[PDB]
RNA sequence: GCGGGCCCGGGUGGAGCCGCCGCAGGUGCAGAUCUUGGUGGUAGUAGCAAAUAUUCAAACGAGAACUUUGAAGGCCGAAGU
């Protein structure tokens, strides 16, 4: 219901188009956050550190065009915050992005 | 006698509380005047920012005269 | 009577023309409030009364 | 203390005020004018929307250089901003007034802001350094804010 | 300067001892008109022009 | 919460630059109460804080 | 009362004040780029643009873009930041 997990391939290339060299990777992470917020209705999105390393692997001017990430929605077990649920985004190492779809990882 | 028993209870409670809870505590250092010295130093800083500003000759790059 | 030294104990010179001031003797130098203020005049604060 | 525009029915009215609050006077005055006359719950919701930039505060008197926004069309006005510090400062005042009403024994969900007033507070002084060895004042503009809530429903 | 003379060191020591604030119990005296030291010296401004 | 003192002292104890000083991100509480040295050396012995190797500058 | 001004009513205020006959003066302000102190429009405006650059997670904390820790990406590049 609200604990599902699934994989997505975000096209960073068409989201960071026309941005400056020094504001490209941070814009890529902003777009990843926006993608997670739009897909999963959770204002609280937590980005895995390995995802940040994958984004920043090729420096700040050159960001990979494609990247496949897992979008997992959690319960926020103990925090008494207004946001009941949060989304965790995890990097998925992928060789090639050809004919890859948004496969839902059943639990 | 009730007052005496209350005093005893308070003392024991205080001892227990200190032993199982409070951390390092200063003996006595003429407890700082900071409680009102905060406002006193606020007034002092208002005085400090009121330091006199020295006069200066105003720059003005004028053109030429006339002949 | 007033003291003969009242108001003349200061050493004030009038700033010349070419400055926004109004040609009144003013206190010379210093980093004080009483610096470039005004003296020797009956219209100035402190000053000296007219016809002592 | 003395309140301007004393309540008509003191039995069912609460009070709240603050002295020497370090918040801009003009923004606070505009926010107080926008919030005046609202219900307490509506006022809190409007302030929270202002903090989230979902609703704006129309700038009517002190509007020199203020930009335009589409949010201002709700008020029949063109100028508008989203003052955050003023909204938080008077939202704390709303919380204090609600606490005062609850202690006094009043219905919290029937209160409206009948009176709200912002007055200038004594200025703090700081200095800034300019060209050719000049020093100009760099001074804050705090304000005094007092308001009265009345149970009207 | 780390190469100061004895007189300069004594002068600096006296200034440092005088830089302390006023004790609180002075304010509780009957005929007191003093609220703060008003002679505090900081090392950024009023550079003690020896 | 605040571990600049521990890193500064561990740099001197290990005679490194503190660029190579590695404070354990999990057990920061045990690092926090090590204000004096000869107690930071105890943490070095326990392996909580380690000196990181120098950055590789290859010559091949 | 032509006028210079003055006499009463109300409010605040808490300790001295005035009329008349004479005497005396440091005795009446709109200006002097007058002196001192305070306050406006400007104006929530100019501005917070010299030297490539930050991001993620956690901790303390009422409160975190600026604190600390770890990871990543950078710069100073032995006449060095
Ligand atoms: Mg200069
Ligand atoms: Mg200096
Ligand atoms: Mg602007
Ligand atoms: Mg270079």
């Amino acid at each position: 219901n609200e604990v599902v997990t699934r994989e997505y391939t975000i096209n960073i290339h068409k989201r960071i188009h026309g941005v400056g060299f020094k504001k490209r990777a941070p814009r890529a992470l902003k777009e990843i956050r926006k993608f997670a917020m739009k897909e999963m209705g959770t204002p609280d999105v937590r980005i895995d550190t390995r995802l940040n390393k994958a984004v920043w692997a090729k420096g700040i001017r050159n960001v990979p065009y494609r990247i496949r990430v897992r979008l997992s929605r959690k319960r926020n077990e103990d925090e008494d915050s207004p946001n009941k649920l949060y989304t965790l985004v995890t990097y998925v190492p992928v060789t090639t992005f050809k004919n890859l779809q948004t496969v839902n990882v059943d639990e | 006698l009730d007052k005496l028993i209350r005093v005893g209870i308070i003392l024991v409670l205080l001892i227990w509380g200190t032993v199982l809870l409070l951390k390092s505590i200063p003996h006595h250092s003429n407890t700082p005047d900071y409680q009102e010295p905060n406002s006193n130093y606020t007034n002092d800083g208002k005085l400090k920012v009121s330091f006199s500003v020295v006069r200066n000759n105003t720059f003005h790059p004028k053109y030429h005269e006339l002949h | 009577a007033v003291s003969e030294l009242a108001g003349h104990q200061t050493s004030a010179e009038s700033w010349g023309t070419g400055r926004a001031v109004a040609r009144i003797p003013r206190v010379r130098g210093g980093g004080t409030h009483r610096s470039g203020q005004g003296a020797f005049g009956n219209m100035c604060r402190g000053g000296r009364m007219f016809a002592p | 203390v003395r309140y301007s525009l004393d309540p008509e029915n003191p039995t069912k009215s609460c009070k709240s005020r603050g002295s020497n609050l370090r918040v801009h006077f003009k923004n606070t005055r505009e926010t107080a004018q926008a919030i005046k006359g609202m219900h307490i719950r509506k006022a809190t919701k409007y302030l929270k929307d202002v903090t989230l930039k979902k609703q704006c505060v129309p700038f009517r008197r002190y509007n020199g250089g203020v930009g335009r926004c589409a949010q201002a069309k709700q008020w029949g006005w063109t100028q508008g901003r989203w003052p955050k510090k003023s909204a938080e400062f008077l939202l704390h005042m709303l919380k204090n007034a609600e606490s005062n009403a609850e202690l006094k024994g009043l219905d919290v969900d029937s209160l409206v802001i009948e009176h709200i007033q912002v007055n200038k507070a004594p200025k703090m002084r700081r200095r800034t350094y300019r060209a050719h060895g000049r020093i100009n004042p760099y001074m804050s503009s705090p304000c005094h804010i007092e308001m009265i809530l009345t149970e009207k429903e | 300067s780390s190469h100061k003379t004895f007189r300069i060191k004594r002068f600096l020591a006296k200034k440092q001892k005088q830089n302390r604030p006023i004790p609180q119990w002075i304010r509780m005296k009957t005929g007191n008109k003093i609220r703060y030291n008003s002679k505090r010296r900081h090392w950024r401004r009023t550079k003690l022009g020896l | 919460s605040m571990l600049r003192l521990q890193k500064r002292l561990a740099s001197s104890v290990l005679r490194c630059g503190k660029k190579k000083v590695w404070l354990d991100p999990n057990e920061t509480n045990e690092i926090a109460n090590a204000n004096s040295r000869q107690q930071i050396r105890k943490l070095i012995k326990d392996g909580l804080i380690i000196r990181k190797p120098v950055t590789v500058h290859s010559r091949a």
